[PDB]
């Protein structure tokens, strides 16, 4: 039954990412004055399916072992990185899972650098080196902010987190920390306004958008949600899914609106605006439970 | 008669102002309501954590009495 659990996880990742692409394209269309796409079939579903098919039948051409090894790592992260996400009963009860999130984000940085090395000595690989540098400049911020938002939760176990979110949401004790972390999720997804940047393009594209859905599900679990009532977990599943959907639409909706940074403005902004503010909010979150006598039950 | 395209006796004017409402809250009010909801969340957080510690101590006492 355990391989059946694995198949019920990683068969809807294909449908999830493909229908995510139609959802984001339709949503951008209605953000503008566009009905795109609706002509190709009933409300545009066979258009992403058959378009994925056409992308698989492109017949491209060509170091070969490196070109093999990069997108296989990207998509095996995209598969193996929905394991401890506690849609009510998670797949593996990891004692620590958030540090596993950080480690596999670093593996995504490996993937980008291997693709840039496989790109065979190009001004594109210099740009991809810069993209590796900007992507690696974010796991400091994400780990430190994640450390502070678990500090009010005691353990790394994330079931304790779903215990903590019953009374009020955790968005209220840490809202600006959450704001900086959500900007870091925009940062880690390598999309707008944080840009730029051959095949197999379907597998690489799949890796990026499964990484997006992972970051949005983890955002939804980390800060808000509903209550885990046993012997009817589907209620929590539905409410969690609705909130994660609204957050992902908001995520693409913020992508729909602003021009993208300058690279040096991005570094300048990152260090000289997030990084002291992270440290200051984090030391305040350290000294907070000793001044409220509320340290969480680290069991 | 002649049938050109004239304006009929003069038309209405059309504005040329950078019409901006600049609405929303001020600095002090938005700042204070954010910090107020923050402190509300802190108080409820403190209450739930200390009652949770009470129950977790009860769980400790369960494992103590169970052991020998």
């Amino acid at each position: 039954m355990f391989m059946i659990n694995v198949l019920t996880l990683i068969i809807p990742i294909l449908l999830a990412v493909a229908f995510l692409t139609l959802v984001e394209r339709k949503v951008l269309g209605y953000m503008q004055f566009r009905k795109g796409p609706n002509v190709v079939g009933p409300y545009g579903l066979l258009q992403p399916i058959a378009d994925a098919i056409k992308l698989f039948i492109k017949e491209p051409l060509r170091s070969i072992s490196m070109f093999i090894l990069a997108p296989i790592l990207a998509l095996t992260l995209a598969l193996t990185m929905w394991i401890p996400l506690p849609m009510p009963y998670p797949l593996i009860n990891m004692n620590l899972g958030v540090l596993f999130m950080l480690a596999m984000s670093s593996l995504a940085v490996y993937s980008i650098l291997w693709s840039g090395w496989a790109s065979n000595s190009k001004y594109a690989l210099i740009g991809a080196l810069r993209a590796v540098a900007q992507t690696i400049s974010y796991e400091v911020t994400l780990a430190i902010i994640l450390l502070s938002v678990l500090l009010m939760n005691g353990s790394f176990t994330l079931s304790t987190l779903i215990i903590t979110q019953e009374q009020v949401w955790l968005i209220f004790p840490a809202w600006p920390l959450a704001m900086m972390w959500f900007i870091s999720t925009l940062a880690e997804t390598n999309r707008a306004p944080f840009d730029l940047t051959a095949g197999p393009f379907a597998l690489f594209f799949m890796a990026e958008y499964a990484n997006i859905i992972m970051m949005n599900i983890f955002t939804t679990t980390l800060f808000l949600g509903a209550f885990h009532n046993p012997y009817m977990p589907e209620l929590y599943t539905i409410n969690f899914t609705i909130k994660s959907l609204l957050l992902s639409i908001t995520f693409l909706w913020i992508r729909a609106s602003y021009p993208r940074f300058r690279y040096d403005q991005l570094m300048h902004l990152l260090w000289k605006n997030f990084l002291p503010l992270t440290l200051a909010l984090c030391m305040w979150h350290v000294s907070l439970p000793i001044l409220l006598s509320s340290i969480p039950p680290q069991t | 008669v002649k049938q050109d395209m004239p304006p009929v006796g003069g038309y209405g004017p059309i504005d040329y102002k950078r019409n901006l409402p600049r609405r929303g809250l001020s600095g002090y009010s938005m700042f204070a309501v954010g910090i107020g909801a923050l402190l509300f969340g802190y108080w409820s957080m403190m209450r739930w954590n200390r009652e949770r510690r009470r129950l977790q101590i009860e769980d400790f006492e369960a494992r103590i009495a169970l052991m020998p």
